[PDB]
């Protein structure tokens, strides 16, 4: 539901490879994305199911 | 890597792949059981890859072996990036032999404009997608603090430098992290962070090595 979940996923400066999830707004939806490993936002999520739980109805 | 090349099967023998289902950092192996890699990349269930070349088909020289320990610099900020430094012990000793080495830590720190080798298997596109097969490698020289701190004002610390081209081009990027900046043979650089990979006037940031040299010595020996 909450605001940050419509905000789009961000990678950040650092520069590891790690699959997270994100909610996507427009597909009603949780997708992954690549995080880079430092300075997360709120739309970053370990599992689809977290994700879910969060965001799932904004 | 962007801008980089093939660096040939089994020819940067110290670097690893730190594997959690994926691919998703880099790493120097120090000596048989202690991997040296970035604090950003700290996960749990971290299985290191020795002996890598094309990390998506099993070729033969492999070793997989799971970290015991994995330890992050005490003194690690998620915000600033500063101390981006972890120790990885691995749960057996690896074997070294000529696909499969150590790299020496520094005894001094490296000077502007020495040639560095960056290593790894993150994005070989600078806007776009493109994540090789194959270790790439990247001729990068070091940066002058001044400049280094004039590319990103108020975030560089004495603890990092930057490496590359001012002009772009060439870069290590999101795969990359935790993967050395070799510099005549010795450990100078763990790849770290940027504002975002091969733009003009951005070039990479590392952790400065040669500092830490101290802590990873006293550390491996007591755990
Ligand atoms: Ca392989």
């Amino acid at each position: 539901r909450p605001d940050f979940c419509l905000e789009p996923p961000y990678t950040g400066p650092c520069k590891a490879r790690i699959i997270r999830y994100f909610y996507n707004a427009k597909a009603g939806l949780c997708q992954t994305f690549v995080y880079g490993g430092c300075r997360a936002k709120r739309n970053n999520f370990k599992s689809a199911e977290d994700c879910m739980r969060t965001c799932g109805g904004a | 890597i962007v801008g980089g090349y093939t660096c040939g099967a089994n020819t940067v023998p110290y670097q690893v792949s730190l594997n959690s289902g994926y691919h998703f950092c880099g790493g120097s192996l120090i000596n048989s059981q202690w991997v040296v890699s970035a604090a950003h990349c700290y996960k749990s269930g971290i299985q290191v890859r020795l002996g890598e070349d094309n990390i998506n088909v099993v070729e033969g020289n492999e070793q997989f072996i799971s970290a015991s320990k994995s330890i992050v610099h005490p003194s690690y900020n998620s915000n600033t990036l500063n101390n981006d430094i972890m120790l990885i012990k691995l749960k057996s000793a690896a074997s070294l032999n000529s696909r499969v080495a150590s790299i020496s830590l520094p005894t001094s720190c490296a000077s502007a404009g020495t040639q560095c080798l960056i290593s790894g298997w993150g994005n070989t596109k600078s806007s776009g997608t493109s994540y090789p097969d194959v270790l790439k490698c990247l001729k990068a020289p070091i940066l002058s603090d001044s400049s280094c701190k004039s590319a990103y004002p108020g975030q560089i610390t004495s603890n990092m430098f930057c490496a590359g081209y001012l002009e772009g081009g060439k870069d290590s990027c999101q795969g990359d992290s935790g993967g050395p900046v070799v510099c005549s043979g010795k450990l100078q650089g763990i790849v770290s962070w940027g504002s975002g990979c091969a733009q003009k006037n951005k070039p990479g940031v590392y952790t400065k090595v040669c500092n830490y040299v101290s802590w990873i010595k006293q550390t491996i020996a007591s755990n």
